[PDB]
């Protein structure tokens, strides 16, 4: 092709500048720019007339001056080149490698925004995935092809929490009925403004579970320019829908703190003087996050998947604030952390009232882990909310003024904080989860399991905590 | 411990010594093979470049 | 060591694609010391003028000054010389902050990513 | 036609020049792909257009070729069964076409013009038309697919053809003047459909949920709104909806909703039996699918396009019920395209048209007698999804006003698994009056007396909400004691209803005026051994609390055997109880 | 060179004509007087300038001249025992230049270009130097000031000027490209400098206290932040880090608070000693002072300066602490030039990008190797000033998303006048896990374990408080009220410091693990000795329970025979116990 640059720049302020001139340039093209010093940042068109075009501009905008500094052209749509020897290297925001090792020879070119899924070429996701965490497994249960974030705070170990699935999610093959293979994951680690505490935190826990060899990371520093943002978790997930969806690879892609994504677009939709929805946030954001979140899930016929963990850093830590609620709206369930259990010294904080796993009945049942778990979930959630709520009728009557079966609650309460969701580091299956549930529910006797039906409250009741270990 | 100490020693040496030595011997071999099969691609590429 | 010969392969087949790179460098470096250079100065050069609609100037070699000549004096554009641009043609379109260069490795940097994703599996497969 | 060029793109917006006597509203193929918008705001010589794909690609300089209609949807034959998106192109044809990802620019035919239908006709040569008069018949799935003539057409019969099998295209009535009629038409969706007149409704909807049947009902010809936070049960209860009530057509409206959630009611609705007939449950359902990541220009279309379908269906006698979710993205679409016409908005940032939209569309239901005689219904439940969590919304308090039947969901009930999360506290429904001689016909002739003392006893316990909070569960004294455990009794046993067990998905009145019969039977006579003199907490531990907790799910057919069974021993109980 | 003239004047804005080909963030020379502005908002051929100084007075047509360079510090030196303002220039030449107010646009070079410094060289000729390598040496005043190659040169070394005695601008080294190696080098502020490899911290930042290095401690390379209402301390704890620290360089940077604490640190500091290298404590200590009532834009360049000048000294080998003191003073100036600017506003007034900026300060702490092969660290404690004490401010959520350690002082705290105020329920820390092999080989065996002991019982002692409040200390059964006195003991001994006594102002982590196996051994052996038939108002009234609550006043060396001989009188105080 041949070099088309635009002189004449008239406006540079903030992350934006204005080329006139400019009418070979579509709408999203990509340019790049080259000021007198041979430096060349990158940019992306978001409006073009024939008066004048708009560029947000990829990189700090130091040393930009207006006699100078020609705007190219290149990828009249966005793009990326995506290939197969990928699954070992790291990368920036724009997707330079930042590994020593050259740059990649592209197998093909994918547009880098993402056609949408069609849904009658879709599936259910069905298959039961186990985390090894008591509360997602039992009581929340992820499935393979599920969007489910963590909603956490500021000091809650949520990248922990997240690096744990990542080392031992792994689908039951016995259990479920379609003979055994053992598929390990391929991850897709797309991570915008960590600072350097939790990019060690990342590299060091995967470099000592040796999956760097089954990863790509799309790295983003805290330092780092703060508009590449916007194309970090695009480029991620085109990366993931490639290797699952033509390569038939089980993609699980962690996309860490969507709050700094969110805070990204709201600069670049405060400087184009939009309207915005709730606190300054765009109009248009459940667009943005549905267009990152809704890429993933199974299709028909087609061995693949993308199931996804984002993380979310909730300010206030509260729902209600636009990032979580409005995630919440497009994703499908969540993980929510409790800032009360963390101080209590319970990891992990995964309080179980206001998480939720949304299509955890396609994983669960008879035939696919075992025919009581549905049930059990109904009546741990039952029993534990009593215990929640009558802490509160604790502690304003004082201790001493309970019936029985009130401070049944309030021991269960504190067995289930202490037993079931305090767990270390340590890997539990679905039957040792399943049986620490059921020594729990025999803290409280047949009549208040009314949620149980009377064949799984005949085989399973029965045991006490001095069984399920010592 | 000092039995499975001085194993682990062993033998992570043992295969890493293996492992180099494939890496070696693996990018001699791509090398070698991509040397000789080179001068068709530069006519395609010059043919394509130029309009 | 997985990672380690992995790591290897990949950096074994960089240099070859480098030195291919290079090749084609100094095949279309030696090239104006060719009599088909005043033809292909004449393609690129109608082909920059042809995509800029309706130019005003170009910009070329001294040397390569009067191998477009006949396309010089037509189509109202005026001419001029520059020895910095020592490979391909310019085209400053109509006012001066419009402008379309059509060097020679220009265009290998621009086709490079589709060009080496055929020629490593034209000299690998 | 009008042929323009595009002056100027920003997001899915496009400002076309040259374009002078186009109309509002129009349709646009814009670019050289020929991409569908839609003309709003045309000053000067200008049109600004707004595109239901994505522009990404284009540039300035392309052209617009205007039509000059606004956006029409295609009736007739071949509508159920089916899955389209919000400008009406089947799902299943561009999969066909394209591969699994939806592109832009593709163009396929709502209606299938290779499909043989089986005609017989109605009309002799020599008859007199109106509009919505029925011509012929046409089976469909056991439907009996009437075809009509479209409204604003007047005339007189020339010839029919006659009995057999043709496809959409055959011009199968061609009248005096040379009008010939097939067996589809187009209509816009913006203009509401003319009809004879409108019926006030005296039918309830039947949900089969035991809460929004009791307690807040919804007439055949009436709207519903139910709103709620994330996690609550709208989607889950719309579902519910779509499985299990009477409507004999239903058409699903997902604007601006979930993929996984539309691929649910593909995937798993064939495997169902539609009730008041035996074929599947997808062979009586349309399905408009405009989902989250496509683009968001489409989805007033989306919710414009479900309602004149439901319209059309409505005009054959049919009982429509549209299930729309997610009015409020509807309403967020409008804030978005809003933007691009830097307008000044009304509060939250809303466009101040919003409202005048909404009773636009919830006034498009309601009972009405057609043009061609018989009668038929439109009745929509729309689910609102509130940003905040909180009611007190431009889009929540609109449609407050402008609905009857509020059916408010909590997340506090949702966060306890205790579904439906209907909070009893903010919901209500202004059918009861107009419900009630059905209800003495066809249910019982003492039922909305005992549910009346349904709803009081959720007032006295809603009441003793304030001191049993404050004080504590003792020191109150007996009956109001008995009062707070009854009202858990039935918010237990009565209210709460999971969707996922085979009997209890679905619950006929008889069955629910059983539940609240045997519930009250209990209530007063523990009353009146309570007042005499027994102790509290021993009528709490008696054995007939299982067959009343166990009484939601026993099968309808062993229900009176269950139901007999269960009040004598309730009065027995009380008898050896002293 | 590029001069205009002046266009507009509104507050620090000076929007200034003919500047084309001006380079954004540079620094020019406004007005006839020498005002010093950067460069923002390029438009057609005019420029935007803030300016760093007042700016009344300035008329239209005045000339702007663009120097071509961006904000930069000049680095070498003559640094130490230093106070400068937030554009870099110090402020005793100004006022033995000047007066004793700070007039507008007086120009003196950073460092003294008549200070005659011993030059001694370590690199021959002949040899390679790279950016961040060492070229020679300076005694400075009891420290060893390594002077090295600026990071972006590299070349061959030419020749080198002999050990003698040399000013600041002497050329010492001339490279073989004619480039000449000065003892100082200009760097820009916005520019971090370049690192081999960043590290992972693991050694403690020994602050001196015992609330904020036993309960939630920072390390080496850490982030830590600060908030507090007004009366809460949150100066004199800042002045504590400054005072004693095993930090080898200070770099205290205040913006926007008062001047007294400024002339408090200069008169105070030089009496004093640090306990390390002995000498003065100004001798290690650059301050950098913009006070409310100087300018406002300045403040904005004033943290830039303090963190520039701590990667200096960390990239010699140091272990640099910066305390940057209000930067929520820095974001309501980001707020006064954005607001002055015509930018859209996102949460009370701040601009959209105030997260980032504050990210990229705070980004820049860290444990790194330097590009001289040495290692070197800068640890930053930023004191953040919320309103009305709420936490849920913009920049107090902005700045705690990415700091390792939030240190949070209440205002219910500090009215009991209970110094310092640190909420020791909702502040934390995330070192703590990393920083257990330090405390294993250097304090303690059992130090982690204490340490969790002590917060439980702080923790226990916070649940049991509600109902204390409730129901009085009667209700108490015996061991409620014993784990009471035993956290009163913990919260009137161990997290209760001075700061104004003179031994009590300073506590190795010797001396905090001594009191903490005073009250763990007084807790342990005094539950087990209520239960063989003790009174709790026996308990209480021992004379070694002030032995335990005056231990926090004696010296560190008198500490160990003060602390054995406190476990023996806490050991037999109990045997006669009955
Ligand atoms: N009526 C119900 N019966 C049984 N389970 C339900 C019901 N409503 C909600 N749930 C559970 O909670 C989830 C709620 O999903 P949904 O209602 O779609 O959330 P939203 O209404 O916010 O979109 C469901 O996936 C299901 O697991
Ligand atoms: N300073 C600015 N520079 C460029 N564009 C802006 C500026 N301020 C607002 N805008 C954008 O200009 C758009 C105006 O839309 P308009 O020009 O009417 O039609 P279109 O969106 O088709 O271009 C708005 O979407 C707004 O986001
Ligand atoms: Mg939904």
């Amino acid at each position: 092709l041949l070099k088309k640059e635009y002189t004449g720049i008239t406006y540079i302020s903030g992350p934006l500048l204005f080329v006139e001139n400019a009418k070979d340039l579509a709408y999203g093209a990509i340019v790049d720019i080259k000021d007198g010093t041979g430096r060349v940042r990158g940019g992306q068109v978001i409006e073009v007339s024939e008066e004048y075009a708009v560029i947000q501009v990829f990189e700090e905008t130091t040393g930009l001056d207006l006699a100078t500094t020609s705007v190219s052209l290149v990828e009249d749509v966005a793009r990326l080149g995506v290939s197969k020897e990928m699954l070992g290297r790291r990368f920036n925001g724009i997707g330079k490698p930042i590994d020593g090792l050259p740059p990649i020879t592209p197998e093909k070119r994918l547009p880098i925004t993402g056609l949408p899924l069609n849904p009658v070429a879709r599936r259910k996701p069905e298959q039961f995935i186990q985390t090894g965490i008591s509360t997602i497994d039992v009581m929340n249960t992820l499935v393979r092809g599920q969007k489910l974030p963590i909603f956490s705070g500021s000091g809650l170990p949520a990248n922990e929490i997240a690096a744990q699935i990542a080392r031992q999610a792994t689908v039951r093959p016995d259990l479920s009925g379609e003979g055994e293979k053992e598929e390990p994951f391929a991850v897709v680690f797309a991570a915008m403004g960590i600072t350097q505490r939790e990019l060690s935190y990342f590299i060091q826990e995967f470099e000592r579970t040796g999956a760097l060899s089954r990863s790509v990371l799309f790295l983003n520093k805290a330092d780092d320019p703060t508009i590449e943002r916007i194309l970090t978790p695009r480029m991620a997930l085109t990366v993931a829908e490639y290797l699952a969806f033509e390569h038939d690879y089980h993609v699980l892609v962690i996309l860490t703190d969507m709050t700094n994504y969110c805070e990204a677009l709201r600069e670049i939709g405060a400087a184009r003087e939009e309207i915005p929805g709730r606190r300054g946030y765009p109009g248009y954001m459940y667009t943005d996050l549905a267009t990152i979140y809704e890429r993933a899930g199974v299709v028909e016929g087609k061995k693949g998947s993308v199931t996804q963990i984002p993380i979310l850093s909730m300010p206030d830590d509260d729902r209600t604030h636009p990032i979580p609620d409005l995630t919440g709206y497009i994703t499908e369930g969540q993980i929510q952390l409790s800032r009360e259990l963390h101080r209590k010294g319970i990891y992990p904080p995964i309080d179980p009232l206001p998480s939720l796993s949304r299509l955890m009945n396609n994983g669960v049942g008879k035939g696919k882990t075992r025919e009581d778990h549905k049930q059990v979930s109904d009546q741990l959630y039952s029993a534990y909310a009593n215990g929640v709520d009558i802490r509160k009728l604790v502690a304003i009557i004082g201790e001493d003024a309970l019936t029985e079966n009130d401070r049944r609650y309030l021991q269960f309460a504190d067995a289930f904080e202490r037993f079931f969701i305090n767990q270390g580091q340590q890997n539990r299956s679905i039957e040792e989860s399943l049986q620490i549930a059921w020594a729990l529910l025999s803290m409280l006797p047949q009549g208040e399991l009314k949620r149980i039906s009377k064949d799984h409250i005949g085989k399973y009741y029965g045991q006490k905590l001095e069984e399920i270990w010592g | 411990e000092a039995q499975y100490r001085e194993r682990e020693r062993a033998e992570t040496e043992a295969l890493l010594a293996r492992y180099r030595e494939r890496a070696e011997a693996e990018a001699k071999a791509v090398r070698e093979k991509a040397m000789a099969r080179l001068d068709e691609a530069v006519a395609l590429v010059l043919k394509e470049v130029l309009p | 060591g997985e990672l380690l010969v992995a790591t290897a392969r990949t950096q074994a087949r960089g240099e070859v694609l480098e030195e291919v790179r290079r090749r084609v460098r100094e095949a279309l470096e030696a090239l104006p010391q060719k009599p088909e250079w005043p033809e292909v100065v004449r393609k690129l050069a109608l082909e920059a003028l042809e995509a800029l609609p309706g130019a005003k100037a170009l910009v070329a070699n001294p040397e390569d000054l009067p191998h477009l000549e006949a396309l010089a004096r037509e189509r109202g554009v005026e001419l001029q010389a520059e020895p910095a641009l020592r490979l391909g043609v310019r085209a400053v379109g109509a006012e001066g902050k419009t402008q379309v260069e059509n060097s020679l490795l220009a265009r290998l940097d621009r086709a490079w990513d589709a060009l080496s994703s055929k020629v490593a599996q034209a000299l690998w497969g | 036609m009008i042929q323009g060029v595009i002056q100027k793109i920003a997001g899915p917006a496009v400002i076309a020049k040259g374009m002078l006597g186009a109309r509002m509203y129009d349709i646009c193929k814009v670019g050289e792909e020929g991409l569908v918008g839609e003309i709003i705001r045309l000053d000067g010589d200008t049109a600004f257009v707004q595109v239901y794909e994505d522009t990404s690609g284009l540039k300035v300089g392309e052209p617009v070729v205007s039509t000059g209609l606004p956006l029409a949807v295609e009736l007739g034959p071949g509508m159920l069964n089916g899955i389209y998106d919000g400008i009406q192109r089947p799902l299943e044809r561009i999969r066909e076409k394209t591969g699994i990802y939806i592109t832009r620019g593709v163009v396929v035919h709502a209606l299938d013009r290779e499909k043989k239908w089986a005609w017989t006709p109605m009309v002799k040569p020599g008859d007199e038309v109106r509009g919505g008069m029925v011509l012929g018949t046409v089976p469909e799935f056991g439907f009996t697919h009437k075809i009509l003539v479209p409204p604003d057409v007047r005339g007189r019969v020339k010839e029919v053809k006659p009995a057999g099998e043709y496809t959409v295209e055959e011009p199968v009535v061609v009248l005096e003047d040379g009008t010939e009629l097939k067996m589809y038409h187009t209509w816009p969706v913006r203009r509401a459909r003319p009809v004879q007149r409108k019926l006030d409704p005296n039918t309830p909807f039947l949900t089969g949920m035991r809460i929004l049947d009791v307690l807040f009902p919804v007439a055949m010809g009436g709207t519903a709104a139910i709103p709620g936070p994330f996690g609550s049960g709208k989607t889950v209860t719309q579902q519910s909806l779509a499985k299990w009530s009477n409507a004999d057509v239903v058409v699903y409206v997902g604007c601006g909703e979930r993929g996984n959630e539309m691929t649910d009611v593909l995937v798993e609705f064939p495997e169902l039996t539609d009730p008041k007939t035996g074929g599947p449950l997808m062979h009586r359902t349309v399905l408009i699918a405009n989902t989250s990541n496509m683009p968001v220009a489409a989805r007033e279309a989306s919710i414009y396009v479900g309602v004149t379908i439901a319209e059309y269906f409505r005009d054959q006698g049919f009982s429509v019920a549209l299930m729309a979710d997610s009015t409020s993205r509807w309403a967020e679409a409008l804030r978005e395209i809003s933007s691009r016409l830097e307008e000044m908005p009304a509060e939250e940032g809303y466009p101040p048209y919003l409202a005048a939209r909404l009773a636009a569309f919830y006034e498009r239901a309601g009972k009405v007698i057609t043009l061609g005689g018989e009668e038929g219904a439109v009745t929509i439940v729309g689910a609102v999804s509130p940003p905040g969590g909180d009611m007190s919304e431009p889009v929540t308090q609109s449609t407050l006003r402008i609905v009857g039947a509020f059916w408010r969901l909590d997340a506090s009930l949702a966060f306890r698994r205790h579904f439906p999360a209907i909070n009893w506290n903010g919901s209500y429904s202004l059918f009861t009056s107009a419900l009630d001689p059905w209800y003495r016909e066809n249910v019982a002739e003492d039922y909305p007396e005992l549910r009346d003392a349904i709803s009081e006893l959720l007032q006295r316990e809603a009441g003793l909400q304030e001191i049993v909070q404050l004080v504590g569960p003792d020191a109150l004294q007996d009956a109001e004691r008995l009062v707070i455990e009854v009202g858990r009794i039935i918010r237990e046993d009565f209210l709460q209803q999971n969707a996922y067990h085979e009997v209890d998905a679905y619950c006929s009145m008889k069955k629910a005026y059983g539940i609240m019969k045997m519930i009250l039977a209990f209530y007063k006579e523990a009353e009146a051994a309570i007042k005499r003199g027994v102790s509290i907490d021993e009528i709490l531990q008696l054995p007939v609390l299982e067959r009343i907790g166990r009484a939601r799910y026993v099968s309808e057919e062993e229900f009176p055997a269950y139901f007999e069974e269960a009040m004598k021993e309730i009065q027995g109980a009380f008898k050896a109880l002293a």
